DNA sequence: ACGCCAGACAGGG
RNA sequence: GAGUCUGCGGCGCGCG
DNA sequence: CCCTGTCTGGCGTTCGCGCGCCG
């Protein structure tokens, strides 16, 4: 317990609270340098008025303005909130902050949240589609699927290397008729999974063989409209793709759609007929 | 839906095992190169720009295939963790 | 004719009979002659297809010339202002679902092939209150506060819906657009703090041998004062569906044996055989009462994986109930919260979290027998017996059913309403409170139309009494509030292994799901919802080592989860070939030397 | 190579204060305008925090990664590309005391 | 197929002294229906060029020998003064619904 | 509290215009305070929609004014009352106060009047919010009419009086994102305000005063006006809308006409004549398809796509800026340093890219050149240039590219150079490029469309006109809509909308059915008698009478109760057809569907493509700053967010790789991610993770605090995240 | 604005 | 034998 | 000095996506 004084404050990285180039020469640095500098200029401001003659008043005046600096940096609004100067009545983003809440740090982890092969484009009924599989763009697949097609070009006469298959696809007036057969070929038995609105429950994603169509919309069973929430009127549902060949095993294993036919909630099924094929099978 | 699925479910003591082991044998399926196959002959793995398949389209819908099979063995310790990967190389060619 | 019942039906038959691939194809093959024969049969909605029945015009004039009536009879002075309300709305509130009924009543015997109406009964589209608002017609839009109006709506969605009752029923749809945009983020809220205390919940196991078993009703006391009924099919359903038996049960012929899973069927058979009277409870193995600190085992959790078969060891159960609890709340908990018949996601809130309720009813504390006193300012319900009483003040405000007489046990109801988990934990003790809640919280669930097994609900109560007090140290100092479990560890090595009985005497703890979040052992967990400025503070003074268990705290690093395939039972796993398990043994055969 | 099986927060005492620190930041200089390099020891000096270039040093002595493990006998630069810059803590010696908010206003004082 | 007015360059401009628009004038060209009589007329490339205060109609194209309009009267444009208008209209002998950017003249 | 003016469209804009807000300042309303506020308060009559409101979380917190809904003189939305003393109505109005419109007794406008007299004793009136039956005698007040009860962009609802709240808000707000289309045709059925609202938003060009037309452009009218003036009428032909939606003004006036004071000289971005008009009238059986129209599914007819019927015009702005680099200013050329000639052909104006040339996505806009490395040149680089040939330009390929998702054609460029004529540019910025680029949006299965009342909807199969449902008539049906949409909702407007609509189509005429006081069943009964004759009348005369299958279907009608049984088949189509249904064959087999269905004119627009429908796929890209995740913008579409509700579902799942790859190799794990490309490149098995650097900034930012957090081993002992960097020295 | 938990202090024997 | 640097916090609105 | 009660002090309140703006 004597270290829960401060006489040493860590100071956060250098890049961490970036200061970068912004436009026409304008410069963006993150807040806790504001209240590092307060601090700092305080503690400095301190010793030289201890050093120069310390008359009590000043000296305490001082020391107070130096604690709650001190605090500002910690946690700010436990006492009073530090702004930036007349531009944003805002709280300078305090150490607490930045660990706490919603859109903190502690929640960007726990959350992790920005997948690298992700796609999400507007949702379509696909009727003949399978359980089994999903209506995903070419177009979609391509970027998708992209390190996974280079290679597969090489395997095959369509280009000599890597970066040969990567400005061939640059543009979209250069691809071969040739290419889609590679994609085509690349995603043979692979599967990936698709992302609803809210995700409330496992089945909230699923996995699907993509079956590579024309367009923008995302051909997605019927059946599976009652698992994921989600009627035709726009929603759009995210899409992601498993990279080891161990994602992939579990993804097309124990989270495509097809084996996850009843529900965890009860011990009801969740891919009964709905609302058109009913109406079809009753009359 | 895939190939007897079920017939695979019922060969495992928990669901997340099958899955495991799928996984693992179609990892050395690829990596000791992609003959480490028990059941190429008469029926076997098959795509259609050809029969092309043969070789090296999806690693784990054969590990599936054989598994279905009564050939491979998954064991919580069967065979000792290191001289397996020994004794693969020292009888699998392709690189 | 096949209804979405009678089709979910097959397909849950087909699952079991059948299997579950050739059952997939199954639910395609329904999927086109559905859609095909759906296109030919020509339903279509004309405005004439909603059809108005004609009778609307006599039970609104019947109901007309009543509503005269108690005007006339406030007129003189013989209702009280309220009275007049609280008639006047009777009086729709019944008229209205009189409309209900004969709207359909026309369909079924006039039109059975109506495209509205055949939606409607089909498991397709349409409820029976919406149709009652194109044929028959919507009748009471409440005010802005909640005092529903003295007007009705006399118009259908037909007819011209007038300028007035359009603007009347605006209120309601923007309370019910702000309520129910309101129960969405406490739904997700709920979802959060289910998952912050259940997050560690994992099947990983043998069959825990501690058998003390959970104890499944299949009949309930007071609907009507006192007669014993049989609870309804679903809720027995959703307690004895798919579990293991705890110990060996013979009913009305069969020998169902011990471990056994029970399949719905057997379910089934159980009920007939209470309807004959051979059983009365039923032993099952529960999340309740398992002995595995931290996890279940599978003779505990029951059937239900995604699959129909026992549960495989390794499934994020936790979560898994954590899950199917959070989304019918996104449903229900926008009715429940609006009305009789059910109070809702508040409710829910109100029971994950341990908390004294609106309405309170005084428990009796002593179970002795009930009896009440007459004086002017405020009545009293007591316990008594010709030792002592426990004095229950009850205020001009609440109904005491308890009459002068008969027994009342510990933590019954002695007024009327709502009681308190920590005084009916108190009086009648942690098995009683525990399956109060669990019913107490379907009752919400089931009265609008969701149907989630128990299981879930238990395997997260139990966490809410996942923790207990201490009166008797041995290690450390008395008021402290810590894991039962491992109190049970203490005094089972200290009794057992080391001698001198230091029994650590304890005493359960109700906490409350969010609270049991906040305080658990590891930070990492608690870092994340309630006070990041707290959970590190103390989590530091003491130099807390995070044993990673548990998927929460395990995620942030990165680290792979402590359950499902990064389960310790599956992580090592090995495949061979025939071909490589002789090579391995000619690797052990070149062992003898020389 | 080892798995991450438990973590533990502790408090901080002075000598891990600046232990963990490399460097101290002993002035308020951000970055001076004419080039938009570190100004002094401040806030963003490279060798309390890192190397603002690749593998390459301050002068130039040593600038590939053949000798990546050691550091330049007339300058201090051991190099891996600028995230040693981003990981390296530094330390500011206060001169009278100041408290941990996060022990004092919570509502029960773990102080008081 | 296709069409070149003599001083546009895309097809979202506008030519003075003609009211319609680029856009709203290869609309109407749609729907000129001509009919050829043998296979030798694979590709027949009609041609116009109208000034001043006239209406600019179908049959001011000039006559090509095997190829016929039976779509007359329909107005290309209405020309006010100083009004240049100058194309080359493609025709072409085909089957079904061929979007511009499919085949791209 | 100002933002973007949203121009989707016309109405769109006007309604922004108006809408009260409630945040803002900060002093009147903030964002969790609400409950109260946010119902619909009694007062809110005629001053404030009750509908206008947006769904989600900001909600009843946002709403556009009323009708005749005026500001006075201090803030208080007061509205248009007309007197009425003793039983007399006057023809005379009160803009009243919120207060004072409680102190009178109030009456309805569909109050049965003889000009200024009440016309039955027991008639409505509304006191203080509350619903009264006043005499003749007590009605101090009426209102004006019942449109002052709603917002401008409600008003336009044709059966608003048919329709649920909930889904008639979805209405109005479609209407703010109508795009308007080169094609505008107004409803077959309309409400009485279309004309206005062209007229009051400055949609079309209306003539000051009465005179001839001189000229008539496609770019000017210059009319002559009989006072013996002449104006020259400019038309915006084709400008750049906020939404990217093109607004041109059309001319509906020929040459040498003598126009009346008030006349549409030119019709606005989406006018047909005077009348507003979005997304076009079509015919539509309502009737179930396969599965293309499941729970909100569009089946369109690919003959709408023949005749340009859903068509949009979509300008894109994108700029380029040449900056001054301290490594040297980044030129604008037509040189690109690398590789072919074959793209450099559409950029014809050194640079610049050439007008009227096809843009697809990949193509240089505009060519820009900076420098290769920040401060030094490369050791590596330098030798294969060398090789090859040392001389090479150092110069680095930093061109505006055609972004993922649709380029078009380019209509129009902006260049501005060194010497500025009366511009501002940004310090640092050199010179900037605008290149606006146009598209035409030909109606696919991505889009999007929905019909006034609030059945909203995607397309999710363009049929061939080949087999879709066709009538007793070679006329096919453009779209089917699924009949289960509509039970749930309540919008019976829709379905009462498609039977006028039917009329109008053989009847050959529009309607205009007002708010409350519209067209009744009865009414619509008897147009639908009138068209009945043009229908079968022709059939009669044409020669021909009734098929087997007509006759079929009206055995199966009949035995179902939709035709008195012993009528004529001639006779009881007609019963048939008055109830808005009729007989319509597969087209697929050529067989009558079994039993009526209804068809008819109904009006629906396609709503706006935002850049988030045009999809997003991303592989590989940027990555941020500070924290090492994945982000886009420009051309790299930028990673998906995988939040904690999905991270449980996995959790959920034995998904542990899974989710591990998604906390590692996916986003943050440095090293991981790059060993993962490189892996897969080869077709190797990706490596197993490295610690995630949120991870590591958590650490540090906690370390930034007192606060030690050390990892620890299977004893409690050091472990290391920071693989080697901690370490001092 | 709210609701909820947990808290620290002050009043009546 | 290719890889840097920018996109942040907040606000408004709109979709599911 | 004890127990009880009252205002008091701190936290939390879905998820994801688009667009556009601003220091
Ligand atoms: C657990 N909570 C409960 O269910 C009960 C207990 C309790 C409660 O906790 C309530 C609230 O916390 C309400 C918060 C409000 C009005 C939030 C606004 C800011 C919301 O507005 C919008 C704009 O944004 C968000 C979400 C939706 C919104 C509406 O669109 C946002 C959340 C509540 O309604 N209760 C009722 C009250 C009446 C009475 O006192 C009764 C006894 O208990
Ligand atoms: N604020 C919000 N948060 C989360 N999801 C939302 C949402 N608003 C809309 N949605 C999602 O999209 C759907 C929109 O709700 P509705 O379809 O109106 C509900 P509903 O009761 O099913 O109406 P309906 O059955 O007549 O179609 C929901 O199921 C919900 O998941
Ligand atoms: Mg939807
Ligand atoms: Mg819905
Ligand atoms: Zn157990
Ligand atoms: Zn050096």
């Amino acid at each position: 317990p004597e270290w829960m004084i401060l006489e040493a404050v860590p100071v956060l990285p250098p890049d961490l609270r970036p200061m970068v180039q912004v436009d026409g020469g304008r410069f963006a640095t993150s807040d806790l340098n504001d209240l590092y500098r307060r601090l700092i200029n305080r503690n400095n401001r301190l010793k030289k008025l201890l050093a120069q003659g310390a008359p009590e008043i000043i000296i305490r005046n001082e020391k107070r303005m130096l604690q709650e600096a001190v605090d500002a940096l910690l946690d700010n609004g436990r006492r009073g909130a530090p702004v930036t100067n007349p531009g944003s009545d805002r709280p300078l983003r305090s150490l607490t902050d930045i660990l706490s809440g919603k859109q903190g740090r502690f929640r960007q982890n726990l959350l992790g949240k920005r997948v690298d092969y992700s796609g999400r484009s507007v949702i379509v009924v696909g009727p003949q589609l399978k359980l089994h599989q999903c209506g995903l763009p070419k177009r979609m697949a391509l970027e998708l699927f992209k390190p996974f097609l280079l290679k597969k070009m090489e395997e095959k006469g369509i280009a000599p290397n890597v970066k040969a298959a990567r400005r061939m696809l640059e543009r979209q007036r250069d691809i071969k008729d040739e290419v889609w057969d590679a994609l085509e070929e690349v995603i043979h038995g692979k599967v990936v999974l698709l992302n609803r609105a809210p995700t409330l429950h496992r089945l909230g994603i699923q996995a699907f063989q993509p079956v590579l169509v024309e367009g923008q919309s995302i051909q997605l069973h019927p059946l599976v409209c009652e698992a994921f929430n989600a009627d035709f009127d726009g929603d759009q549902m995210a899409v992601h793709v498993p990279l080891s060949s161990f994602a992939q095993a579990e993804a097309r294993i124990q989270m495509l759609s097809a084996h996850n036919l009843l529900s965890p909630a009860s011990g009801e099924p969740l891919a009964k007929p709905s609302r058109d094929i009913i109406l079809g099978l009753y009359y | 839906a895939e190939p007897g699925i079920d017939k695979l479910f019922g060969m495992v003591d928990s669901k997340y095992r099958l899955t495991v082991v799928v996984a693992k044998r179609a990892q050395q399926l690829l990596r000791h190169g992609f003959k480490n196959t028990v059941l190429e002959p008469e029926e076997r793995p098959k795509m259609q720009t050809l029969e092309g398949l043969f070789d090296d389209p999806n690693a784990v819908t054969w590990a599936m295939k054989e598994l279905l099979t009564g050939r491979l063995v998954f064991g919580e310790n069967l065979v000792p963790e290191d001289r397996l990967q020994k004794e693969m190389e020292r009888l699998y060619p392709v690189e | 004719p096949q209804e979405k019942n009678s089709l979910k039906d097959l397909v849950y038959q087909a699952f079991l009979r059948l299997g579950m691939e050739k059952t997939a194809r199954l639910l395609d093959a329904l999927k086109y002659y559905g859609f095909t024969f759906s296109t030919t049969s020509g339903i279509t909605i004309g405005i004439d297809d909603a059809v108005i029945p004609e009778e609307k015009k006599q039970y609104l004039e019947e109901a007309d010339r009543k509503l005269l009536q108690i005007e006339q009879a406030y007129e003189m002075g013989f209702l009280t202002d309220r009275e007049r309300y609280d008639q006047i709305l009777q009086l729709w509130t019944e008229t209205t679902e009189k409309v209900t009924q004969a709207v359909f009543k026309n369909f079924e015997e006039n039109y059975p092939f109506n495209p509205l109406y055949v939606m409607a009964q089909s498991g397709a589209r349409g409820n029976p209150q919406q149709i009652r608002q194109l044929c028959g017609l919507r009748g009471l839009m409440q005010k802005p506060s909640g005092e529903t109006f003295e007007v009705p709506v006399r118009s259908s969605f037909r007819e011209g819906l007038t300028v007035l009752e359009y603007f009347i029923s605006s209120h309601g749809a923007r309370k019910g657009g702000a309520d129910t945009a309101l129960r969405t983020a406490d739904s997700g809220y709920l979802t959060r703090k289910l998952v912050d205390v259940t997050h560690e919940i994992v099947v990983r196991e043998a069959d825990c041998g501690t058998t003390n078993y959970i104890s499944v009703p299949l009949f309930q006391p007071d609907e009507v004062t006192r007669s014993l009924r049989l609870r309804k099919r679903a809720d027995i359903e959703a307690g004895l569906y798919g579990r293991v038996l705890a110990r060996e049960v013979e009913v009305l012929g069969v020998r169902l044996e011990e471990g056994r899973y029970l399949s719905m069927d057997d379910v089934h058979l159980l009920i007939k055989a209470a309807e004959a009277g051979e059983i009365q409870e039923v032993p099952v193995r529960s999340p309740l009462t398992c002995q595995t600190r931290y996890g279940v085992c599978q003779k505990c959790y029951g059937y239900d994986l995604s699959m129909a078969r026992p549960v495989s060891i390794g499934e994020a159960v936790g979560i898994v109930a954590a899950q199917s609890i959070g989304e019918p709340g996104t449903q229900l908990t926008m009715r429940t919260f609006h009305t009789d018949i059910t109070q809702g996601l508040p409710r829910v809130i109100e029971l994950f979290e341990a908390r004294r309720p609106k309405a309170k009813a005084v428990i009796s504390e002593i179970d002795g027998v009930v009896r009440i006193e007459e004086t002017e300012e405020k009545l009293s319900v007591f316990v008594e017996s010709e030792g002592f009483s426990k004095e229950y003040k009850l205020p001009k405000e609440a109904r005491l059913l308890v009459k002068d007489g008969d027994y009342v046990e510990a933590g019954q109801p002695l007024t009327r309403g709502a009681i308190d988990p920590h005084q009916l934990l108190e009086a009648k003790g942690p098995e009683a409170v525990e399956r109060y809640l669990v019913e107490e919280i379907q009752k919400v669930y089931r009265a609008q139309g969701v149907k989630l097994h128990d299981k879930h609900i238990e395997i997260v109560v139990r966490q809410m009494m996942k923790y207990v007090e201490v009166t008797d140290p041995g290690d450390s100092r008395l008021l402290e509030g810590q894991v039962l479990e491992k109190w049970d560890v203490e005094a089972l090595n200290e009794r057992l292994i080391a001698e001198g009985k230091t029994p650590v005497a304890w005493k359960p703890l109700l906490m409350g799901v969010t609270k049991s979040a906040l305080s658990t052992k590891s930070w990492l967990s608690a870092a994340s919802f309630q006070n990041t400025t707290h959970v590190l503070t103390e989590a530091a003074i003491a130099g807390k080592k995070d044993e990673l268990i548990g998927l929460k705290e395990n995620v942030i690093l990165g680290r792979l989860i402590p359950a499902g395939t990064g389960s310790d039972f599956v992580r090592f796993t090995q495949v061979v070939d025939q071909k490589t398990l002789k090579a391995i043994e000619e690797a052990r055969k070149e062992a003898v030397e020389a | 190579k080892k798995e991450v099986r438990k973590v533990r927060i502790a408090l901080a005492s002075p000598e891990k204060i600046r232990s963990w620190s490399y460097g101290e930041v002993e002035k308020p200089e951000t970055i001076n305008y004419r080039t938009l390099k570190p100004e002094r020891d401040g806030l963003f000096d490279e060798r309390i925090f890192g190397p603002i270039k690749d593998y390459e040093c301050a002068c130039g002595k040593y600038k590939r990664q053949r000798f990546e493990g050691k550091v330049c006998e007339r300058c201090g630069v051991e190099v891996t590309k600028s995230i040693v810059r981003r990981y390296r803590m530094g330390h500011i010696e206060l001169a009278t005391p100041a408290a941990h908010i996060w022990f004092v206003k919570d509502v029960p004082s773990k102080i008081g | 197929t296709s069409v070149y007015i003599e001083d546009v360059l895309h097809e979202f401009s506008t030519i003075p002294g003609v009211k319609e628009d680029v856009v709203e004038i290869i609309l109407n060209l749609k729907e000129l229906v001509v009919r050829f009589l043998n296979p030798s007329l694979q590709t027949v490339t009609l041609l116009l060029k109208a000034e001043g205060p006239k209406e600019v109609k179908a049959r001011d194209f000039l006559p090509v020998a095997d190829v016929e309009i039976m779509n007359p009267d329909l107005h290309i444009a209405t020309l006010e003064e100083g009004g240049r208008l100058n194309m080359e209209v493609r025709v072409d002998r085909g089957v079904g619904y061929v979007p511009a950017e499919k085949h791209g003249i | 509290l100002s933002q973007f003016k949203d121009e989707t469209n016309p109405l769109s804009s006007l309604r922004h215009k108006r809408r009260i807000s409630a945040l803002g300042p900060g002093g009147l309303t903030r964002e969790r305070a609400g409950f109260d506020v946010r119902d619909v308060h009694r007062t809110h009559y005629g001053r404030i929609c009750p509908v206008e409101t947006p769904e989600g979380a900001n909600i009843g917190l946002i709403t556009s004014l009323a009708a005749y809904a005026r500001v006075d003189e201090l803030g208080f939305i007061r509205t248009p009352y007309r007197r009425v003393v003793g039983g007399v109505v006057t023809d005379e109005v009160v803009y009243m106060t919120a207060t004072e419109e409680d102190r009178y007794t109030i009456a309805q406008a569909n109050t049965p009047l003889e000009g200024n007299r009440i016309a039955a004793e027991r008639v409505v009136a509304r006191r203080k919010g509350e619903p009264v039956i006043v005499s003749p005698e007590e009605v101090e007040f009426m209102d004006v009419s019942p449109k002052q009860v709603f917002s401008v962009n409600t008003n336009l609802i044709p059966f608003l009086e048919h329709d649920d709240a909930n889904r008639a808000l979805m209405g109005s707000n479609m209407q703010t994102q109508a795009v308007p289309l080169i094609r505008a045709q107004a409803p077959v059925v309309m409400t009485g305000l279309e004309e206005r609202v062209v007229r009051d938003s400055l949609a079309a060009l209306y003539a000051e005063e009465d005179g001839e037309v001189a000229k008539v452009d496609g770019n000017r009218i210059v009319v002559r006006y009989e006072d013996g003036r002449l104006v020259e009428y400019p038309l915006r032909r084709f400008y750049r809308s906020n939404q990217g939606t093109a607004l041109d003004q059309r001319p509906r006036v020929v040459v040498g006409q003598r126009v009346r004071k008030g006349d549409l000289l030119a019709d606005g971005p989406a006018s047909e004549n005077g009348f507003l008009a979005l997304g076009q009238n079509v015919l539509v059986a309502i009737m179930p398809f396969d599965g293309y129209n499941f729970e909100d599914a569009i089946v369109i007819s690919e003959e709408l796509l023949k005749r340009d019927f859903y068509t949009s015009i979509h300008i894109e702005r994108y700029e380029i800026e040449a900056r001054d680099t301290k490594l040297g200013p980044e030129r604008i050329t037509r040189d690109i340093p690398h590789l072919s000639e074959a793209a450099l052909r559409d950029l014809d104006e050194e640079g610049v890219v050439r007008i009227g040339a096809e843009v697809k996505p990949g193509d240089i806009l505009v060519g820009r050149t900076s420098f290769k490395g920040e401060s030094e040149p490369t050791p590596e680089e330098r030798l294969l240039r060398s090789i090859f040939g040392e001389k090479a330009r150092d110069v680095k390929d930093t061109s505006l590219r055609v972004p993922p998702g649709e380029g078009g054609i380019v209509v129009r460029t902006v260049r501005l150079r060194r010497g500025d004529p009366g511009v501002e540019l940004k310090p640092g910025v050199r010179e900037v490029v605008r290149v606006y680029v146009a598209q035409k949006r030909k109606l696919q299965v991505g889009d999007k469309l929905a019909n006034r009342h609030g059945n909203k909807g995607v397309v999710a199969k363009i049929l061939p006109v080949e087999d879709m449902p066709h009538l007793p008539d070679g006329t096919p049906v453009d779209v089917i809509l699924n009949p289960l949409g509509v039970p749930s909702r309540m919008n019976l407007g829709q379905i009462l909308e498609t039977h006028l609509g039917l009329a109008g189509y053989f009847l050959g005429q529009r309607y205009i059915s007002p708010i409350f006081d519209g067209a009744k069943e009865p009414e619509i009964k008897e147009l639908l008698a009138q068209a009945f004759e043009v229908y079968f009348g022709k059939r009669k005369g044409e020669g021909f009478g009734v098929d087997k299958r007509e006759v079929e279907v009206l055995r199966r009608a009949e035995k179902l109760g939709l035709v008195t049984p012993g009528k004529t088949p001639e006779e009881q189509l007609k019963e048939l057809f008055l109830q808005g249904k009729v007989v319509l064959y597969d087209g697929r087999t050529g067989e009558p569907i079994e039993g009526p269905i209804v068809v008819g004119q109904m009006f629906i627009m396609k709503l706006y493509h935002m850049v988030e429908d045009k999809m997003h796929a991303r592989s590989t890209g940027p990555y941020s700053l500070i924290t090492q995740q994945p982000l886009g913008g420009k051309a790299q579409f930028g990673g998906q967010r995988f939040g904690e509700m999905e991270v449980w579902a996995l959790e959920a799942y034995g998904a542990a790789h899974t989710l591990q790859e998604m906390l590692t190799l996916k986003s943050d794990d440095i090293e991981g991610r790059n060993a993962a490309y490189e892996a897969i490149i080869k077709g190797e098995d990706v490596p197993e993770p490295s610690v995630p650097e949120s991870f590591r900034v958590l650490v540090k930012e906690l370390q930034a605090l007192a606060l030690d957090v050390q990892t620890l081993d299977e004893k409690d002992n050091p472990v290391d995240i920071f693989e080697g960097l901690a370490s001092k020295r």
